[PDB]
RNA sequence: UCGCCUCCUAAAAGGUAACGGAGGCGCCCAAAGGUCCCCUCAGGCGGGACGGAAAUCCGCCGGAGAGCGCAAGGGUAGAAG
RNA sequence: GCUGACUGGGGCCUGUAGAGCACUGAUAGGGCUAGGGGGCCCACCAGCCUACCAAACCCUGUCAAACUCCGAAGGGUCCCA
RNA sequence: AAUCCCCCGUGCCCAUAGCGGCGUGGAACCACCCGUUCCCAUUCCGAACACGGAAGUGAAACGCGCCAGCGCCGAUGGUACUGGGCGGGCGACCGCCUGGGAGAGUAGGUCGGUGCGGGGGAU
């Protein structure tokens, strides 16, 4: 929401109280602007996985968002974003998540539990159409027991930007099975 | 690899090997059906059609003449030029009696070969 | 044409060779006196290299 | 009457290659370019090599000496412009 | 910032003997963390205890991951006296590069492990920092 | 040079008498006995040069 | 295009290789393609350690010549199925391998753009 | 421990100690020499003899990772091969 | 006797710091897998399953002066000033 | 004759040309082809190299065209490193001021472009 400025002046706005991201979509980029305060607030609710946007002399006010950054330096307080908007029947690069709730199975009654390299996918299903939180659990969870991409189970928009059998989610002993 | 070396059959290389120099690479190019040369002389030379078994149609003398004459032919179109003495090209072909023709051919020419 | 006053200051005494060169170079002998060049990059090099050296003015 | 083990130390000695008249210089038939000596020279300057583009030197008479498989055992000619009628 | 002699020539390509790398557990939201900010080349030993301490307190869920591992060696006495130093070989470490990803205690929601975490830090070697990822922690 | 009474013992040639001779180092290791090659003696050009000495 | 898929001759070889002299002799008068081809290893399983010996035998045999053979022994072969293996080729006898050959076979010896072999023409 | 060959160290030309790092040499090869003629590796995969590591042959895949007497580094199949 | 350190320009070299992984060697969570297991028909069975060790290829991840597909900071040199 | 299609030899540009997936073409082209006394030639057959010729064929190597899967390339702004200049910690080290400013990271890009000639094809 807002963000503004976009002239040519880092340092200092990398100063104060507005971080410097370029305004980048598919043809054109024009200079930094929006400030460190605001992308609290809202890259805080979700960056690259939820998504709003501006409204910068009103001027197409559309969507897509942030598609490159890093909270960077040393502090681990962030400087310097990548935006990018999708006005077209066309978004492809879609990273959002999937959950689950925690079944009892290895957990609950084994103490068994899991490693879920996944938790966020990176696809592409019906452009500017994409669930603000997927889930996706088929429970299951214990021994020597592990899933992932394939059988994964993918709901409408049908992509799958990433591949088969790989890291989905598994069951490992917190201790032992 | 590099291009030409995933690929092989070739040696153009050895036409480098000429192309050190001693004039032109009066470079004799064979597919059977017919024979077709050129003459690369260092520089970002160029040519002259001096030999080729359609710039006076394919006669029906299969190789033996056909190279034969086409090549005195291209010798001469080609003094006429003005050269002197060329270099051996073989644009491929272990110097095939085939080559061994347009070879002669540069040889009678007067093509000094 | 822009002409270039410089006055100078903070003693070489110590500070680079070359440096040092910049200044017989610029033509720069006793302290805290000035000299001027044609804005001529050459010249305005040299010096604005040495730069901290002393000060740059915009005159003729 | 003899040497130990278990002390590596041991120092190494000097070389001397180069890059000698570097590219674009006052072209002289002598010791072209440098990192492999029983050299076999070439013509006017080199630029084929294991990373792609090539070197003009704008001098030449000759020609000079290369490095085995490094440089570039010239031959793609550069006699260079002062070559022309006196 | 001097280091070892050639690795595969002085002391190089080990097991750094060690007690690898995750215990703890799962999970998609809440990252729980630990990092550092100091620059050292962290203490083998010291650190795989320190970590495996912070097991120690915990037993499950709540990864306790851990990025770090030490790959190089110092070196000092075995020979003459000071002057000729020919190399004995002890401390394999790793540079810890002044701040970064340490260990992670991730999870929804397990403040158990969190403070346990806690634990493994009061612990370590140095001061180190104490944090939150991506969201939070819950 | 080194005498080495080890597979490296020095020879020279002569030119059928073109006179005298030239400089080479050589192995028992293969070929005894054996030992011809072509040189060019002051004596005029060329020559049949047997290398054992 | 049935005119493409439907067959054609392309390499039969038939040989032997004893650890070791003219067996292969033998062989020469059997078929027309000598095959002196060094055999190899460093143990003893068949005392067999030299490793380098000339003890590799095989005669090549494709189209032509391979007709002489596939007709005049193939009828002291007996089995026809099993020893038939999936690259569309089989073997059998004291030696015998052949190559079925469906037409994109060829693209595979180029040095260039050498097709991988679709396993669906093969 | 004292001479020489390679590597790092040299902070990006070239070049520096150190009782700093590791490691090779005081040979050879009459043919690894000259040149002309031809060959295109390891390796993986699939299929068969004596063969169940590890060949032999055949059919694919291949910035060459094999290879070069001997050490490292350079190279580089267009080949030194 | 304007030829010199230096500064402006323009070629043309190095290839530490950085950074990275496909060259190499590390290396950690992990998945495919087959080598050892390992429990089951007792078991030449080479048939079975599976919770411990693994090679290898994969995804997530990392380090290197003697690793680098990458690439500055800068220094070099001829000349034009 | 010295205008464009096209194929053919073929040259510069060291993958924005490679992979592979479908497709198109033979009159013209080219290959594949036919056959093997003699040239020359396989450590083994002229498979390759070969000499001599239709018919057969576009299958195969081949040329443009479509496809982003791999692959290659690749910016803006952007971070680390730093030339230089000055400040803060006994500290390993922190910071600032002034030109330089890689890779990797999403756009996104490409499935050549271009030399000369020879054959045609456009009265």
């Amino acid at each position: 929401m807002e963000l503004t400025a976009k002239p040519r002046t880092p340092k200092q706005k990398l100063d104060e109280s507005m971080i410097a991201a370029v305004a980048y979509n598919k043809e054109n980029n024009v200079s930094f602007a929006l400030d460190r305060k605001a992308f609290d607030r809202a890259f805080r609710q979700q960056s690259t996985t939820g998504l709003f946007d501006i409204t910068v002399e009103g001027g197409e006010t559309f969507p897509a968002l942030v598609k490159a950054v890093q909270m960077d330096k040393r502090k681990r307080a962030p400087i310097h974003v990548d935006f990018y908007m999708v006005t077209y029947g066309e978004p492809v690069e879609v990273s959002v998540p999937v959950h689950t709730t925690g079944r009892s199975q290895g957990e609950v009654q084994g103490g068994l539990v899991d490693i879920v390299v996944h938790n966020l996918q990176i696809v592409a299903p019906g452009p500017r159409r994409i669930p603000q939180e997927l889930v996706v659990d088929v429970t299951k969870m214990n021994i020597g027991d592990h899933i992932t991409a394939g059988d994964i189970k993918l709901p409408e928009g049908c992509t799958l930007a990433a591949d088969p059998e790989l890291t989905v989610v598994s069951v490992l002993p917190p201790r032992l099975t | 690899p590099m291009r030409r070396r995933r690929e092989a059959r070739t040696d153009y290389h050895q036409r480098l090997r000429l192309l050190k120099s001693g004039k032109p690479r009066l470079v004799a190019r064979k597919s059977n059906k017919h024979v077709r040369a050129q003459l690369v002389t260092p520089n970002g030379d160029d040519t002259l059609a001096s030999a080729h078994s359609s710039d006076l149609a394919e006669y029906g003398w299969e190789p033996t003449g056909s190279a034969y004459l086409t090549g005195l032919l291209a010798g001469l179109r080609a003094q006429e030029a003005g050269v002197e003495e060329a270099v051996l090209d073989i644009g491929l072909n272990s110097p095939t009696p085939k080559v061994f023709a347009i070879q002669e051919g540069a040889i009678d020419a007067g093509l000094d070969i | 044409m822009p002409r270039l006053k410089v006055k100078l200051v903070k003693s070489p005494i110590g500070y680079p060779k070359d440096q040092k060169a910049a200044l017989k170079a610029l033509g720069l002998r006793r302290l805290q006196q000035e000299r001027v060049l044609e804005d001529t990059p050459a010249i305005r090099g040299n010096v604005e290299k040495v730069a901290h050296l002393v000060r740059v003015e915009v005159v003729e | 009457a003899h040497k130990k083990g278990v002390g590596s130390s041991k120092n190494g000695r000097d070389s001397n290659p180069k890059y000698l008249g570097v590219k674009k210089f006052g072209g002289e038939v002598v010791k072209a370019g440098n990192i492999l000596v029983r050299q076999r020279g070439t013509k006017f300057k080199a630029g084929q090599g294991v990373g792609m583009g090539r070197d003009h030197t704008l001098f030449a008479l000759s020609d000079g000496k290369v490095v085995f498989i490094n440089k570039g055992k010239g031959a793609r000619f550069i006699s260079i412009e002062a070559a022309q009628t006196e | 910032s001097i280091k070892p002699t050639r690795r595969e020539y002085i002391s190089g390509i080990p097991g750094k003997g060690i007690a690898q790398f995750k215990m703890g557990n799962n999970t998609y939201p809440a990252q729980v963390e630990n990092v550092v900010e100091k620059p050292v080349q962290i203490r083998h030993n010291a650190l795989e205890a320190a970590r495996n301490a912070a097991n120690r307190f915990v037993q499950n869920s709540g990864k306790f991951r851990i990025r770090k591992f030490p790959f190089h060696v110092i070196r000092e006495q075995d020979g003459d006296g000071m002057r000729a130093p020919f190399g004995k070989s002890v401390g394999t470490a790793a540079r810890s590069h002044g701040a970064n990803h340490d260990f992670i205690a991730w999870v929804n929601p397990d403040p158990a492990v969190e403070f346990a975490w806690r634990r493994a830090y009061m612990k370590v070697t140095p001061t180190v920092n104490i944090d939150s990822s991506p969201a939070g922690n819950a | 040079a080194k005498d080495g009474p080890r597979i490296i013992v020095k020879m020279e040639s002569s030119a059928g008498t073109g006179f005298y001779y030239t400089t080479t180092k050589n192995r028992r290791n293969t070929q005894a006995k054996l030992e011809l090659k072509k040189y060019d003696p002051v004596a005029k050009k060329h020559v049949v040069f047997r290398e054992k000495k | 295009f049935h005119e493409m898929r439907e067959p054609r001759i392309e390499k039969v070889v038939v040989h032997m290789g004893i650890g070791h002299a003219n067996a292969e002799d033998i062989l020469g008068e059997i078929t027309g393609q000598m095959p002196v081809r060094t055999k190899a290893k460093r143990t003893v399983g068949e005392f067999d350690i030299r490793e380098g010996d000339p003890i590799g035998a095989k005669v090549t045999l494709r189209d032509e010549m391979a007709e002489e053979f596939l007709q005049t022994a193939l009828p002291l072969a007996e089995l026809a199925t099993s020893q038939f293996d999936d690259t569309g080729n089989f073997s059998f006898g004291l030696d015998v391998t052949v190559n079925l050959v469906r037409p994109g076979y060829r693209v595979a010896k180029r040095d260039k753009a050498s097709r991988s072999i679709p396993t669906k023409h093969r």
